[PDB]
């Protein structure tokens, strides 16, 4: 319980073993869990005190205890992150890595993980500095099992805020350095090694499909659809959400997906008691349901259309909304009999249920995937008969309704149908 | 009808 | 999760 005044007087005092114990207190002062004096210590002009006690090689004691005070100052606002980055603490734990003491390089980790998971500026300072190579030769053994349960985890989750933060994304060569470590975690069991890899193959395949091919061609996806049903809900969130990714890139990326047996875990994630799952899972049916009608039809083998029902039936508000995505894009790439099959799972009814929403965008979508099927049943001259099922769930009250509102395009499609089809 | 990214 | 504090 020391003051940051007799800290500082024992950082000054210019004995090594008096500036150990100084350097002790702020760890401990840093370490509780009430609101740390962070902003006291930076003040104080001791963060590049504690950087030149990184590289006290003398003192082993001392390194760990600074590598700790700084990993908590960094730990904090992006502020107090670039304080630390500015007092030069980057090349210092990147030569800290090699220590021979497993608590100093894993504090090393520690620290350049905070310091790259302030976003894309810090990031790639880190990778110039060539954090990079020593990060995974400290992975270069034949078996993961024989490090220590927490090394691993920290190196994981350094690896992923180094893969982390788009805008701009992480780069290239520093992805295909990474990537053969990264499927290495991913194989690992290790519930919290499999989260962190999840989460890192998601934040490398969100954006332009090449960088979905790059992780696609090291052959993750099978992977992927097995830990998509792990029962352990911090490895299925981040398993699905880079699953979501991928399929948003070229339908032979999805198919590879498709392939996998994602699919079949589906009925799973629709009825899933977690909001964001079913949301995710959803948004990811949306965009395989804009895929190539072999694809439609392969997630109506799946009986998955029953479940988009279900899910634009009763679910979360923006479930919904990325129910109804996913019906129109069905509606819009699906054949004949696709459509038809849809309609006969009951489409109709929650479809005309969602028109009296308070979303602009949601209608759109929704009078748009109604375009679609009247296209289908003029196809199958069958118009008449769509129009009466529309009127027995009390459809044409809520397109009489809304043909007149803010918006341009609602109005616009509405009339259409209005004129087209009701007259 | 495309495909929609986050 | 996107930064770390190390409490003890």
């Amino acid at each position: 319980n020391w003051s940051v005044e007799d800290i500082v007087k024992g950082i000054n005092s210019n004995n090594l073993e008096s500036q150990l114990q100084a350097t002790q207190a702020a760890r401990k002062l840093l370490s509780r869990e009430k609101q740390p004096p962070i902003d006291n210590i930076i003040r104080a002009g001791l963060i590049p005190k504690f950087v030149s006690f990184l590289g006290k090689t003398d003192c082993s004691p001392i390194q760990f205890e600074s590598a700790w005070a700084l990993t908590n100052i960094a730990s904090g606002t992006s502020e107090q992150t670039k304080a630390v980055v500015d007092g030069g603490a980057i090349p210092a734990f990147i030569s800290l890595l090699a220590s021979p003491h497993a608590h100093i390089s894993e504090q090393a980790v520690w620290a350049l993980g905070n310091i790259a998971g302030d976003g894309s500026a810090f990031r790639d300072l880190v990778i110039k500095h060539g954090a990079i190579d020593p990060l995974l030769a400290l992975l270069a053994v034949p078996d993961l099992s024989t490090l220590a349960c927490g090394y691993l985890r920290n190196l994981t989750w350094t690896l992923s805020n180094l893969c982390r933060n788009k805008n701009p994304a992480p780069p290239l060569d520093a992805v295909e350095q990474i990537l053969p470590t990264l499927v290495r975690l991913l194989h690992h069991n290790d519930p919290e090694v499999l989260a962190d890899s999840c989460w890192a193959i998601s934040y490398l395949t969100d954006g332009p499909n090449e960088r979905i091919e790059m992780v696609v061609k090291k052959g993750v996806v099978p992977q992927l659809v097995k830990l998509l049903g792990a029962t352990e809900l911090p490895i299925v969130t981040p398993a699905l959400r880079a699953i979501g990714n991928i399929v948003t890139g070229t339908d032979e990326q999805t198919q590879k997906v498709i392939d996998a047996g994602a699919l079949a875990v589906f009925p799973s994630l629709l009825t899933n008691p977690k909001t964001n799952i079913q949301k995710e899972a959803t948004w990811t049916m949306s965009n395989i349901t804009a895929g190539r009608q072999d694809q439609i039809q392969q997630v109506v083998n799946h009986g998955l259309v029953p479940f988009l029902v279900g899910v634009l039936s009763k679910a979360d508000f923006k479930t919904q909304k990325e129910a109804a995505w996913a019906i129109t894009n069905y509606t819009s790439g699906g054949t004949v009999e696709q459509i038809v099959y849809l309609v006969h799972c009951g489409i109709i009814e929650p479809l005309m249920n969602l028109l009296s929403a308070k979303d602009t965008k949601i209608i759109q979508v929704i009078l748009d995937a109604i375009s679609n099927i009247f296209q289908a049943a003029e196809k199958l001259g069958e118009t008449e008969k769509l129009s009466i099922m529309i009127e027995e769930c009390g459809g044409l009250d809520k397109i009489e309704a809304l043909q007149r509102h803010e918006n341009e395009s609602v109005y616009k499609a509405s009339l259409n149908l209005i004129e087209k089809y009701f007259s | 009808e495309e495909k929609r990214k986050r």
